[PDB]
C-alpha cells in the first residue's frame, strides 16, 4: 500500500544488490510479491516473485543466479537481491504484489500484479 | 465475511446449514472445491438433486456441502465461437457415489461388445462441455466454487 | 506470449478521439489481458481490467477496445489526466506487461 | 424483472455529437446488462454484453461502458450508416431478456 | 421455413391450469429448446419458462418460480406450459419462439427467434 523500496541505489560493476521494500499496511504473510525491471525505456522487465507466506519464487532466466528474491519476513521489508550490476545493469525496479500467480501455491489466480513497491531506481553508474 | 459482501451470486443458498455462521463456527477445512461446469449440470450440483452430472459425474451428499456457491461465467469460459474447452463426463459409467474426488474417469459400459465394454470404440467420459454464450444458461460456461 | 504497445509516441492533442493498439500476439480472451496505467514514472495503477472495462478511477475520457492480437486501445478525447503512462498488461501466459504506448502533446 | 428501460430513451444525435445513452434499468444490473442495436431490415444485433466489451462485429463507434446503476453505451464516432435504435436487453442470469425502447441515434 | 405452430387462444380460469401447444411444423424441433414466451398483457414482457427437452432437465420462469410446471414434449410434436395454479396474472398472448437457444444448422436467417403465433389467456 506504500510498499516503502529504497532509491537511488550505488551498487557496482561486480556487487550485490538488497533492495528493500517495506511490506506496508497489509498482512504481509496472506500475500507474495512479485517484481517488474523498468529497464529505461523498456517497458518493465519481468523480474519474478516472492511468495510473502513461504517464499516461493519465479524468477527471470535473464536473472537466474543473478536476481535472488529474498524479504526480512520479521520487519516485513522485501529484499529483491540481484547481482550482476554494471552501468549497462543500472536499471530500475519495482515491487508488486503478485495476484496473478496468487501465493501460497505459486499457482495462477484472479487479479494482476498488485500494489506495487516505492520504486528502486538503481544507480549502478560508471 | 467476505462471503456475504459478493454481488449476486444466483446461488448462495447455502447447500448445509444456514447460510450465515460459517464465519462464526470454526470447522476444521471447508474443503473448497473448485471446477467448472455449465447450467445443466449446475442444476445437479446440490444435496440430493441427483441429475445429468450428479448422475454421471459431480455428486453431493445428504447435506453439508459446505455453503455451494454457483454463478453463471458467460463472458468467462465462453466465447461465441462457442468454446470447447472443458471436458466433463456424461456416459461416464453412472452415477458416482456422493461426494467423491473423481480424477477416476473411468470410461462407460456401453455394451456390444466385450473387450473394452465401449460400444463401438472410446465412449468418452471426455465431454468437451462444449456450450456457447447463445444457449441458456443450462448452457452458459459456469465457474462453480464448492464448500 | 507477447504484447506490443504500438503507438508509443501517439500525439494526439486533449479533446480528440485517438487509436493506441497494444497488439497482443495470441487470441487472448480478455477476462485475463488487463490494462494498468502508471505516472511517467511511478507504479502501475490498476488501468483497465478486462483491457477495455472501466472501472471506478477511470473517467469516461478514457477509450480502447481490441480481441485476438490487434488490441486498439481507441481512447476517445484527452487529457493530461490520460497522459500517464499505461501498460496493457496479460493476465494470460506468464504476464508479460506493456512498455510503450503513452499519449503525447504538442 | 428489473424489467428493462433505459434512461436516456431518445437521445438525438448525428454524427459524432459526443453521445450518452445509458440502459438505467429500474434498479441495479451489476455485470448482467445488455446494450442492444437494432440493423433496420434484418435481425437485431447484439453489440456489448455486461456494461462494455463488444461483440466481434459492430464496430467500436457503439461503445460500451458505465458501471453502476446505469451503464452507458457512448459512441465515440457515428458515421450516416449507424442509425440504429439502441433498446437494450438485459441478459438476466436465469432468461428473462427483457429489451429496450429505441434510442436511436440519427442524421439529419 | 419453419413455423413453429401453436395452439390456438382461450381463457383459462384461477387455481386450474392454462394448456398451450407450441406443435411441430415438419421436423426442426430437436435442438430448438421449447422455451415459453409469455408476453403480459399490455404492462410488459414475460418468458413462460418453457420445458429443456435436449437431454436434460427443464428451466423455469424466473417469473413465478415455482409452480411454472412447464413440460414439452417434441417427440410427440406438441409443446406445454402447463402452468399449474393460475389465477389471473395471465391475461396475455403467450407466444412459442425459438427463443435464444433454439438455432438450427439450417434456417439460420430465422435466427434464434423462430416465433410463434400467440394465446389469449385471461380469466
Amino acid at each position: 500500500v506504500q510498499l516503502v523500496q529504497s532509491g537511488a541505489e550505488v551498487k557496482k560493476p561486480g556487487a550485490s544488490v538488497k533492495v528493500s521494500c517495506k511490506a506496508s499496511g497489509y498482512p504481509f504473510t496472506s500475500y507474495g510479491i512479485s517484481w517488474v525491471r523498468q529497464a529505461p525505456g523498456q517497458g518493465l522487465e519481468w523480474m519474478g516473485w516472492i511468495s510473502t507466506y513461504n517464499g516461493n519464487t519465479n524468477y527471470a532466466q535473464k536473472f537466474q543466479g543473478r536476481v535472488t528474491m529474498t524479504t526480512d519476513t520479521s520487519t516485513t521489508t522485501g529484499y529483491m537481491e540481484l547481482r550482476r550490476l554494471r552501468s549497462d545493469d543500472t536499471a530500475v525496479y519495482y515491487c508488486a504484489r503478485d495476484y496473478t500467480r496468487g501465493a501460497w501455491f505459486g499457482e495462477s489466480l484472479i487479479g494482476g500484479f498488485d500494489n506495487w513497491g516505492q520504486g528502486t531506481l538503481v544507480t549502478v553508474s560508471s | 465475511s467476505v462471503l456475504y459482501n459478493f454481488a449476486p451470486f444466483f446461488a448462495f443458498k447455502c447447500y448445509g446449514v444456514s447460510p450465515t455462521k460459517l464465519n462464526d463456527l470454526c470447522f476444521t477445512n471447508v474443503y473448497a472445491d473448485s471446477f467448472v461446469i455449465k447450467g445443466n449440470e449446475v442444476s445437479q450440483i446440490a444435496p440430493g438433486q441427483t441429475g445429468n452430472i450428479a448422475d454421471y459425474n459431480y455428486k453431493l451428499p445428504d447435506d453439508f456441502t459446505g455453503c455451494v456457491i454457483a454463478w453463471n461465467s458467460n463472458k468467462l469460459d465462453s466465447k461465441h465461437s462457442g468454446n470447447y474447452d472443458y471436458w466433463y463426463r456424461l456416459f461416464r459409467k453412472s452415477k458416482l457415489k456422493p461426494f467423491e474426488r473423481d480424477i477416476s474417469t473411468e470410461i462407460y459400459q456401453a455394451g456390444n461388445k466385450p473387450c473394452k465394454g465401449k460400444g463401438p470404440n472410446c465412449y468418452f467420459p471426455l465431454q468437451s462441455y462444449g456450450f456457447r454464450p447463445t444457449y441458456g444458461v443450462g448452457h452458459q460456461p459456469y465457474r462453480v466454487v464448492v464448500l | 506470449i507477447v504484447l506490443t504497445q504500438s503507438p508509443g509516441t501517439l500525439s494526439l492533442s486533449p479533446g480528440e478521439r485517438a487509436t493506441l493498439s497494444c497488439r497482443a500476439s495470441q487470441t487472448v480472451s480478455s477476462t485475463s489481458l488487463a490494462w494498468y496505467q502508471q505516472k511517467p514514472g511511478q507504479a502501475p495503477r490498476l488501468l483497465i481490467y478486462g483491457a477495455s472495462s472501466r472501472a471506478t478511477g477511470i473517467p469516461d475520457r478514457f477509450s480502447g477496445s481490441g480481441s485476438g492480437t490487434d488490441f486498439t486501445l481507441t481512447i476517445s478525447r484527452l487529457e493530461p489526466e490520460d497522459f500517464a503512462v499505461y501498460y496493457c498488461q496479460q493476465h494470460d501466459t506468464s504476464l508479460t506487461f506493456g512498455g510503450g504506448t503513452k499519449v503525447e502533446i504538442k | 424483472d428489473i424489467q428493462m428501460t433505459q434512461s436516456p430513451s431518445s437521445l438525438s444525435a448525428s454524427v459524432g455529437d459526443r453521445v450518452t445513452i445509458t440502459c438505467q434499468a429500474s434498479q441495479d444490473i451489476g455485470n448482467y446488462l445488455n446494450w442492444y442495436q437494432q440493423k433496420p431490415g434484418k435481425a437485431p444485433k447484439l453489440l456489448i454484453y455486461d456494461a462494455s466489451h463488444l461483440e466481434t462485429g459492430v464496430p467500436s463507434r457503439f461503445s460500451g461502458s458505465g458501471s453502476g446503476t446505469d451503464f452507458t453505451f457512448t459512441i465515440s464516432s457515428l458515421q450516416p450508416e449507424d442509425i440504429a435504435t439502441y433498446y437494450c436487453q438485459r441478459y438476466d442470469d436465469l432468461p428473462s431478456y427483457t429489451f429496450g425502447q429505441g434510442t436511436k441515434v440519427e442524421i439529419k | 421455413q419453419v413455423q413453429l405452430v401453436q395452439s390456438g387462444a382461450e381463457v383459462k380460469k384461477p387455481g386450474s391450469s392454462v394448456k398451450v401447444s407450441c406443435k411441430a411444423s415438419g421436423g426442426t424441433f430437436r435442438s430448438h429448446v421449447i422455451s415459453w414466451v409469455r408476453q403480459a398483457p399490455g404492462q410488459g414482457l414475460e418468458w413462460m419458462g418453457g420445458f429443456i427437452p435436449l437431454f436434460g432437465t427443464t428451466i423455469y420462469a424466473q417469473a413465478f418460480q415455482g409452480r411454472v410446471m412447464i413440460s414439452a414434449d417434441e417427440s410427440t410434436s406438441t409443446a406445454y406450459m402447463e402452468l399449474s395454479s393460475l389465477r389471473s396474472e395471465d391475461t396475455a398472448v403467450y407466444f412459442c419462439a425459438r427463443l435464444f437457444p433454439n438455432g438450427d444448422p439450417n434456417s439460420p436467417e430465422d435466427g434464434f427467434d423462430i416465433w410463434g403465433q400467440g394465446t389469449l389467456v385471461t380469466v
